[PDB]
RNA sequence: CAAGUAGUUAGAGCCCGUUAAUGGGUGAUAGCGUGCCUUUUGUAGAAUGAACCGGCGAGUUACGAUUUGUUGCAAGGUUAA
RNA sequence: GUCAUGGAGGUAGAGCACUGUUUGGACUAGGGGCCCGGUUACCGAAUUCAGAUAAACUCCGAAUGCCAUGUACUUAUACUCGGGAGUCAGACUGCGAGUGAUAAGAUCCGUAGUCGAAAGGGAAACAGCCCAGACCACCAGUUAAGGUCCCCAAAUA
RNA sequence: AUAGCUCACUGGUCGAGUGACCCCGCGCCGAAAAUGUACCGGGGCUAAACAUAUUACCGAAACUGUGGAUGAACC
RNA sequence: UGGGGCGGUCGCCUCCUAAAGAGUAACGGAGGCGCCCAAAGGUUCCCUCAGAAUGGAUGGAAAUCAUUCGCAGAGUGUAAAGGCACAAGGGAGCUUGACUGCGAGACUGACAAGUCGAGCAGGGACGAAAGUCGGGCUUAGUGAUCCGGUGGUUCCGCAUGGAAGGGCCAUCGCUCAACGGAUAAAAGCUACCCCGGGGAUAACAGGCUUAUCUCCCCCAAGAGUCCACAUCGACGGGGAGGUUUGGCACCUCGAUGUCGGCUCGUCGCAUCCUGGGGCUGUAGUCGGUCCCAAGGGUUGGGCUGUUCGCCCAUUAAAGCGGCACG
RNA sequence: CUGGUAGUUAUGGCGAGAAGGUCACACCCGUUCCCAUCCCGAACACGGUAGUUAAGCUUCUCUGCGCCAAUGGUAGUUGGGGGCUUCCCCCUGCGAGAGUAGGUCGCUGCCGGG
C-alpha cells in the first residue's frame, strides 16, 4: 500500500537581489539550475550556475536578445 | 464504449467545471445539434446508449457525430475499507463537459426524424439540454 | 483639503484595511481628520472607501 | 389558578423610625435571568469534586552560580580559620 | 500605509508551436480475404484538411502578491543587549487545492475573520454567522445589523 | 374485411377573428415516518407575501452630553 | 498508524500537489541513490546531430558509402527537471589544477552542519598571446562524538638525563540503514494478572453522511398472435427514507449492562385481512394492477440459544417498520 | 561605389526573379618550399593570375512562407454585496490569448581604397 511517498528537499531557488538595489562586491543575485538567467557585466557564474556580483554597485535585470537575459552590476 | 488505449498516467485529479465551454460551442459537421446547458460529468456508457438511442430511430440514415471522448479516469474504494493506505483503483472514464457545449451533431434527415433523436437521447444523459440548427 | 469621517468598525476586517487606516490618523468610530489632496491620500481612500466618508 | 438556578430592575399596599440620608422590613404584579470549581476546540451540562458548619492543610531553608537595585572604597577591593 | 518608477517569478485564462490522449474526410506506403497483381474498406502505418483535450503539455499569458528606489504625502514604530515567562490537543466560517463518492459537524495544507481570551444588539433558543469592542454613575440624545398588525419599542407608510 | 361512424374535399347557414412557434416573471403536480399540531418563534395574514423606488421612526455597553477615577507621552 | 495488531515505511536526490518570489501537509500521484571515469578530468586546435528520399550489393526494413531536405525531431556515464548548436554535444596533440596556505562578501539556516565566491602568496599544465585550470552541463552517490591502527612533528614528559605515555597535522576502521547514532553487548506469553491515566482512542447505543440497502419515479427498444404503456419492461437517467453493510471519531472509560425469550404496550403507513373505487389480455367463480382508508383484528406446534429459516395443522389474515435492535 | 569591422528583439530571416564587376573581393591554376589529410593539396597551408561572373558577393522588385502589431469586444480577476452553492449573479478598478486593421524584402558607426 502507497509505494510512494519519498520527495527530496527545497533548494530555495531564485532571485536574492532585485533590480536597483546597491550590492556588495561577491554576493549571490541569482540561484538557479543551468542557465536561465546569463552573467552580464561584472558578474560572473559559480560551479553549481549562479551569478555572483565581481564588484559594488547596482543591480540591473536586462535583456539580451528575443529569448535571453541577463543579469549586470554597474558602479555609481 | 470509447476508452483511450494508453494512458501517460494511470491516476488523476478530479477538476472542476467551471465557467462556459472552452471550445465546440458551435455547431460545425452537421446541421442538428444537441447543447448542454449545465455542467455535469458524462460516462462512456450514458454516450454509448445515446448514441444507440439516436441511431437506431433514425432506421441508420444519416450520420452521427459525437464532439466528446471520455479522457478523464475515476477511482474507487470497496466497501468496508477505512480512509487511507493509497489512492483507490481505476473503474471508469467520464468527460467532463461544460455548459455551452455540443456533444452530438446529425444530418441527413428532415426535421421531424432529427429533433425526434435527439429527444430520444437527451433522456439518457444526466445533463439538461436543447435543440440547436446551424 | 478634505475631510474624512470613520463611519464603520474595523471588527471583522483585514490587515491592510486596519494598517490603511491607522495611517490616515483615524482611532475611534465616527472620528475626523483632515488631510490634503495628494494622489497618495486618494490612494488610501480608494482601498478603504466602504469604510469612510469623505467630504470637503 | 400557580410552571419558579429562587435573584435583579420597575413597583403599589401595609408596618416601622436610623451612625439622619434622595431611611429600614415585607412585598401583589411586570421585564430580564440555565449554580461554584476543575479539565477542555468547546460544559447549564446527562463529564469531575463537594451533605453542612468549625479548626488544620501546599514554592521553604542551607550552601554555590548569574542578573538587577542600594551602600563603602576605587586600579584597587576584601579577609577566612 | 498609499503614490510614481524598475524588476524576478509561468498560476487563472487561452492555445496546439513540442509531448501524450482523440474525432470526421482524401489519399493512404501495406496486411488478410473475393480473386485475376486487380477488387481492397476488414483493418490500413506516414502526409494532409478540418475539429477537440491535459496536475506531472506550453508558441503565449493576466488580476493580485513579492523584492527594491524615491527627494512624494501621511503615520508610529523598528533593531541590538540583558532579566522573566507561558505555548507546541486548536475549533468553525468564506475562498484556493489534495484524500473521500466534487459524502461528513470527515481528514490534511494555503489565505482572511471570529471564538479560544469578548461581554452588548440581531439570527425564537444558539462558542465560531451579521453589527459592534464593556474605566464608573445618569428616569439624557443620535445611529449599526435587524425591524415597525398583537405577544414586543417603532409605518395597519 | 366487408358493416357503423367518418377523413381530404364541395355546396349551403352563420358572422369576425382564428392558428401554431420562441423568450422572460410568478406559480401547480412529482411530495411518505414513527410520544403531539411540529419545515412562519406563536397568534394570525390574501397582505401583515414578492419586485422596483422613496421617506419617517424604533433599535447596542457603539458615538455624543454632564460629573467623577486612573496609565503613558510631552509641556 | 483515520483504535491497536498484520502489512508497509524510517537517510539522500528529481517532478506534480504548491494557489505566477521563498516556504507549505497527508499510509497523496510518479521515479531514482548508498556509484562510475587515469579519461568520461585540465588546456589548445578543429566540427555538428536524429530521421527520411533516391543510387547501387554480397546484405534483407534496418550494417558501409554517394547527393538532397533537415533548429535539434539527436546527444549530454546514470533517475527527473532546468540548460546547452558563440556548445555544456563529437575528434586529435600535450598533460595531472582530481594543486598547498587562504579568503573580502554573500545564500540557507533553531543548532550541528550545507552552498557559492572575486582576489592574494607558493609552485605548475596547456597556449604565440590574451587567457583558462582548486575534478566531471548543474543538483543524489553518505553518517557525529568516544575509542583504537598507520605516517610525520624546531610540542610536553611528575627530582635531573632518557623512556613509557600524551598533544598537534594527515589518514584508516559503521546496512551505528530505526541513517542527529540510548549500551561494547538483548527475543516472546499473560485467560492468573496488578498500578497510574484516557471518551486525547476501539467494542453497544446516540449524532453527522447516504457509497451500499429498502421504496418510488423518467425515457422507451422490446415481450405480449396484431397492440410500447392489461401485465412485464433492456441500455441509460432522477429522487425519498434513515430499518441494512459501511465511513467519521462529536457525548459517555471517578462504569451509558450485551443477543434471544417472558410481562406490558404505544406509534408510522410504504395495508396482510375486513370497507369504498378506476383499468383489465374483467363471460361466471377466482384473479392481476393501481387509488382512498390506521377503526378493529392479525394462530398453535416440531428442529435450533437462536433472530431468521424450513416443516406440520389451521385461519378472514397469519403486514412491514420505530420506540437506548422499546 | 566597394572592401573590412561593430551595434540593434527577423520590421533585419527564408524563398522567387534580374543585373554587375579581377579597382576590391571571388571562383580559378600548381604542390618545390612552411604546413596537412585515421586515405584524398577536398579542406588547412604555401606559390601565382591563364580564364570566368556560373556560384559567393553586391544592387534592384515582391508578402509566397515567416516576424512585428493595433482599436473595439470577450475570458479571467484585487475590493464590496447577494443567491436556488458540481456552481451563479451585481458594482467598481485592472485586463488578456485567439482573430483582425496595418507594417516589413532593414536601420545606424568607424577605417582603407575608388
Ligand atoms: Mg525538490
Ligand atoms: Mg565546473
Ligand atoms: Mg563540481
Ligand atoms: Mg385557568
Ligand atoms: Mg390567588
Ligand atoms: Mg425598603
Ligand atoms: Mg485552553
Ligand atoms: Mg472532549
Ligand atoms: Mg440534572
Ligand atoms: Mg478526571
Ligand atoms: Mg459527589
Ligand atoms: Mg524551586
Ligand atoms: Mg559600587
Ligand atoms: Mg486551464
Ligand atoms: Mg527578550
Ligand atoms: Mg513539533
Ligand atoms: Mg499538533
Ligand atoms: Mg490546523
Ligand atoms: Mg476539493
Ligand atoms: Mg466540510
Ligand atoms: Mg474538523
Ligand atoms: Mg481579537
Ligand atoms: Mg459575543
Ligand atoms: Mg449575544
Ligand atoms: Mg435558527
Ligand atoms: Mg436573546
Ligand atoms: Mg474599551
Ligand atoms: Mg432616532
Ligand atoms: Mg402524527
Ligand atoms: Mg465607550
Ligand atoms: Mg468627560
Ligand atoms: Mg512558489
Ligand atoms: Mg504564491
Ligand atoms: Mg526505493
Ligand atoms: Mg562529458
Ligand atoms: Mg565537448
Ligand atoms: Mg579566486
Ligand atoms: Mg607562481
Ligand atoms: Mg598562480
Ligand atoms: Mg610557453
Ligand atoms: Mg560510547
Ligand atoms: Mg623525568
Ligand atoms: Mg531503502
Ligand atoms: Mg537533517
Ligand atoms: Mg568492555
Ligand atoms: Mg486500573
Ligand atoms: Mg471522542
Ligand atoms: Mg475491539
Ligand atoms: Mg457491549
Ligand atoms: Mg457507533
Ligand atoms: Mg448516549
Ligand atoms: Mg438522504
Ligand atoms: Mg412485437
Ligand atoms: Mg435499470
Ligand atoms: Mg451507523
Ligand atoms: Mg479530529
Ligand atoms: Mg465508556
Ligand atoms: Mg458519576
Ligand atoms: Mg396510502
Ligand atoms: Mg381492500
Ligand atoms: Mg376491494
Ligand atoms: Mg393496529
Ligand atoms: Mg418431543
Ligand atoms: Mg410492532
Ligand atoms: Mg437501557
Ligand atoms: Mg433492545
Ligand atoms: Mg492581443
Amino acid at each position: 500500500s502507497t509505494s510512494n511517498g519519498r520527495d527530496s528537499e527545497s533548494k530555495r531557488l531564485g532571485a536574492k537581489r532585485a533590480d536597483g538595489q546597491f550590492v556588495t562586491g561577491g554576493s549571490i543575485l541569482y540561484r538557479q539550475r543551468g542557465t536561465k538567467i546569463y552573467p552580464g557585466t561584472n558578474v560572473g557564474r559559480g560551479g553549481d550556475d549562479t551569478l555572483f556580483a565581481k564588484t559594488d554597485g547596482v543591480v540591473r535585470f536586462e535583456r539580451m536578445g528575443r529569448d535571453k537575459k541577463k543579469v549586470s552590476v554597474y558602479p555609481e | 464504449m470509447l476508452v483511450p488505449k494508453r494512458v501517460k498516467y494511470r491516476r488523476e485529479f478530479r477538476g472542476n467545471m467551471r465557467g462556459r465551454a472552452k471550445g465546440g460551442t458551435e455547431v460545425a459537421f452537421g446541421e442538428y445539434g444537441l447543447q448542454a446547458v449545465e455542467a455535469s460529468w458524462i460516462t462512456n456508457r450514458q454516450i454509448e446508449a445515446a448514441r444507440i438511442a439516436m441511431t437506431r430511430y433514425m432506421k441508420r440514415g444519416g450520420k452521427v457525430w459525437i464532439k466528446i471522448f471520455p479522457h478523464k479516469s475515476y477511482t474507487s474504494k470497496p466497501i468496508g475499507v477505512r480512509m487511507g493506505k493509497g489512492k483507490g483503483a481505476p473503474e471508469g472514464w467520464v468527460s467532463p463537459v461544460k455548459r455551452g457545449k455540443i456533444m452530438f451533431e446529425i444530418a441527413g434527415v428532415p426535421e421531424d426524424v432529427a429533433r425526434e433523436a435527439l429527444r430520444l437521447a437527451a433522456h439518457k444523459l444526466p445533463v439538461k439540454t436543447k435543440i440547436v440548427k446551424r | 483639503k478634505l475631510e474624512i469621517t470613520l463611519k464603520r468598525s474595523l471588527i471583522g476586517r483585514p490587515q491592510p484595511q486596519r494598517k490603511t487606516v491607522q495611517a490616515l490618523g483615524l482611532g475611534k468610530t465616527n472620528s475626523v481628520v483632515v488631510k490634503e489632496d495628494n494622489p497618495a491620500i486618494r490612494g488610501m481612500i480608494t482601498k478603504v472607501s466602504h469604510l469612510v466618508d469623505v467630504k470637503e
